[PDB]
């Protein structure tokens, strides 16, 4: 139960924004060009 | 909209300007009004006046 | 799903049960002698005595 | 003013459509939803107000298609780590790959 709970919160922490505009990487790479996308990219990489 | 050179203040946060046709949006809220000349800065998220 | 894997153990459950069956048959056949040296056979009432 | 997905997607762009392919690893674009995976047949009976199915932790599991309304399943493409069995470079250079 402890391993499954840690695995479940490891999966579930992708849904957090960590200050970025969206949790999913693909739509923010689809809707921002890189020199202002990278501020959201750095926050997502830091949180994950 | 992008290729029209009559505008000078396209000025788009949120979705980036150069890749805009590729997403399929759900609700577009086309508001319209007329303002005083130096109030360009107050229509922006955060700047108050 | 997203790039996390669960590796299987080196010893499967049949092999762990074979290890415990070897331990069980060794203790009911020999007492404490197989854990020390060679397995020396015993009658089991004499082992419990 | 936009909102980015309070609703099903209604205002698309002028990009041309592409014919669909079954059971292959593709980079799909489902009304602005960009993702990777294979597109298989699904037996999940959706009620007619759904436009997409959503899995655990903000990943999309099943999408019904534009122009056809036929239900599709999104399974991710086959991945996994690679591993090397070696006897050591002192003995031989013959390599088993796991
Ligand atoms: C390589 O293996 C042989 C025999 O296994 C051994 O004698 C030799 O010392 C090994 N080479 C090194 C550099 O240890």
């Amino acid at each position: 139960n402890q391993n499954a709970q840690a695995l479940n919160t490891l999966v579930k922490q992708l849904s957090s924004n960590f200050g970025a505009i969206s949790s999913v990487l693909n739509d923010i790479l689809s809707r921002l060009d890189p020199p202002e996308a990278e501020v959201q990219i750095d926050r997502l990489i830091t949180g994950r | 909209l992008y290729n029209s050179a009559s505008f000078s203040t396209f000025k788009c946060y949120g979705v980036s300007p150069t890749k805009l046709n590729d997403l399929c949006f759900t609700n577009v809220y086309a508001d319209s009004f007329v303002i005083r000349g130096d109030e360009v800065r107050q229509i922006a998220p955060g700047q108050t006046g | 799903f997203n790039g996390l894997t669960v590796l299987p153990p080196l010893l499967t459950d049949e092999m762990i049960a074979q290890y415990t069956s070897a331990l069980l048959a060794g203790t009911i056949t020999s007492g404490w002698t197989f854990g020390a040296g060679p397995a020396l056979q015993i009658p089991f009432p004499m082992q419990m005595a | 003013s936009f909102e980015l997905l309070h609703a099903p997607a209604t205002v698309c762009g002028p990009k041309k459509s592409t014919n669909l392919v079954k059971n292959k690893c593709v980079n799909f674009n489902f009304n602005g939803l960009t993702g990777t995976g294979v597109l298989t047949e699904s037996n999940k009976k959706f009620l007619p107000f759904q436009q997409f199915g959503r899995d655990i932790a903000d990943t999309t599991d099943a999408v019904r298609d534009p122009q056809t309304l036929e239900i599709l399943d999104i399974t991710p493409c086959s991945f996994g780590g690679v591993s090397v069995i070696t006897p050591g470079t002192n003995t031989s250079n013959q390599v088993a790959v796991l």
